[PDB]
């Protein structure tokens, strides 16, 4: 089936600074979608090809990059992305905020 | 036993609005991708929205965008779609339908009809068939509005031989409907009606 | 959106043979379509899933193949049960679409229809009008026809027809003609009866009562 890859499932990132969050994936933008969210939250939300953005750059290579710029505490939670080209799966990532 | 029960359907205005449940069990909620899909009788499916409950990122169809808008509740675990502003074309049967990861809507609600129309409503009269002495009997459920009625023999006990037929609309605007059931010429038998909007059940013999 | 469409939209077969429901697609996906099978009054339920692959628990009879524009579901060998409303549907570009629909009728033996009626009831004629309801029981083909007699003449514009769906079982149908009048109509003519006509029956059956 169509699997969700991450390089690692938990983020340690200084306040201030910025972090990139990763879901790989294998691989047609129109059809593709990714999703990343909070608990009763959302910060993302791409279905038709359009201080926190993507990288729509990296989707090419198969890989959805959360990249959000001077982190806040509140930014600290668990993440969760969703993606699928016709398949479709699911992953879950922690970040907490350093000082 | 992963089920999707849902809850709402009945008769609205035009203008008028309505709110959908959709209560999930026995599956993880949060993890889950609750879909939408609607069907008027006698046409086929037709998405209209999904969401993705963990943090409510919602998506909706041409026809719906601006009207129907979708919620969820990751605790109380259910889903929601509180359609406004309402047409005679948005009536149909709605499904809530959970996504299968591979592919496809694997789990599918029970499905309920909202009905959209100025009509009124209107409880219906349960006359019986009376059988004459296989035998044949039943119960005759006439002029009610809207749809749709459920039609019972003994409480679920007589499901053999049965028939519920599709009720047809009459020239006053109300409903009619029969349903029998083929049975030993050889106890007593009763039909179980019950019309939710007009919040009516009847419990009726049907003696030779 | 994307378009999809099933050929036939409707189709006979008996038990044993191999049906096979094609269903397009307008735009050139790849592999990205599943099959479910709506019976009536019930929700639609899985049975493909990525064109070629079955489902949990679905049986063996139902197949899959196909890549690109064109895919097939095909059952090897037809089964009463099997009576449903196909559908296609593609989930790779959103919105997610679905095709029209592939009924398929169960072709068996023809079977004439046993035919009882039911008169009024006084419960009935104290509100009014009187319906009288002639049933129509376990028969094959679907086609058939009826017609209401009040003292001998054809009685029209005042009946409603209804007839099931295949029985997921025996596969014939019933059918529920009902006609209705006025009590102060109803009670000036006398015999009221219901005149049959079927594939299956040689002569057209009249089932009749007096009051």
């Amino acid at each position: 089936a169509f699997t969700v890859t991450v390089p690692k499932d938990l983020y340690v990132v200084e306040y201030g600074s910025n972090m990139t969050i990763e879901c790989k994936f294998p691989v047609d933008l129109a059809a593709l979608i990714v999703y990343w969210e909070m608990e009763d939250k959302n910060i993302i939300q791409f279905v038709h090809g359009e201080r926190a953005r993507l990288l729509k750059d990296q989707l090419s290579l198969g890989n959805a990059a959360l990249q959000i710029t001077d982190v806040k505490l509140q930014d600290a939670g668990v993440y969760r992305c969703m993606i699928s080209y016709g398949g479709a799966d699911y992953k879950r990532i922690t970040v907490k905020v350093n000082a | 036993e992963v089920q999707l029960v849902e809850s709402g359907g009945g008769l609205v205005q035009p203008g008028g609005s309505l709110r959908l449940s959709c209560a999930a069990s026995g599956f993880t909620f949060s993890d889950s991708w609750i879909h939408w899909v609607r069907q008027a009788p006698g046409k086929g499916l037709e998405w209209v929205a999904w969401i993705s409950p963990y943090g409510g990122s919602t998506y909706y169809a041409d026809s719906v965008k601006g009207r129907f808008t979708i919620s969820a509740d990751t605790s109380k675990n259910t889903a929601y779609l509180q359609m406004n502003s309402l047409r005679a074309e948005d009536t149909a049967v709605y499904y809530c339908a959970r996504r299968h990861w591979p592919g496809g809507f694997d789990y599918w609600g029970q499905g309920t009809l909202v009905t959209v129309s100025a009509a009124s409503t209107k409880g219906p009269s349960v006359f019986p068939l009376a059988p004459s002495s296989t035998a044949a009997l039943g119960c005759l459920v006439k002029d009610y509005f809207p749809e749709p009625v459920t039609v019972s023999w003994n409480s679920g006990a007589l499901t053999s031989g049965v028939h519920t037929f599709p009720a047809v609309l009459q020239s006053s605007g109300l409903y009619s409907l029969s349903s029998v059931v083929t049975v030993p010429s050889s106890q007593t038998y009763i039909c179980n009606v019950n019309h939710k909007p007009s919040n009516t059940k009847v419990d009726k013999k049907v003696e030779p | 959106d994307i378009q999809m469409t099933q050929s036939p939209s409707s189709l006979s077969a008996s038990v044993g043979d191999r049906v096979t429901i094609t269903c397009r697609a307008s735009q050139d996906v790849s592999t990205a379509v599943a099959w479910y099978q709506q019976k009536p009054g019930k929700a639609p339920k899985l049975l493909i899933y990525s064109a070629s692959f079955l489902y949990s628990g679905v049986p063996s009879r139902f197949s899959g193949s196909g890549s690109g524009t064109d895919f097939t579901l095909t059952i090897s060998s037809l089964q009463p049960e099997d009576f449903a409303t196909y559908y296609c549907q593609q989930y790779l570009y959103h919105p997610a679409t679905f095709g029209q629909g592939t009924k398929v009728e169960i072709k068996r033996t023809v079977a004439a229809p046993s035919v009882f009626i039911f008169p009024p009831s006084d419960e009935q004629l104290k509100s009014g009008t009187a319906s009288v309801v002639c049933l129509l029981n376990n028969f094959y083909p679907r086609e058939a026809k009826v017609q209401w007699k009040v003292d001998n003449a054809l009685q029209s514009g005042n009946s409603q027809e209804s007839v099931t769906e295949q029985d997921s079982k025996d596969s014939t149908y019933s059918l529920s003609s009902t006609l209705t009048l006025s009590k102060a109509d109803y009670e000036k003519h006398k015999v009221y009866a219901c005149e049959v006509t079927h594939q299956g029956l040689s002569s057209p059956v009249t089932k009749s009562f007096n009051r």
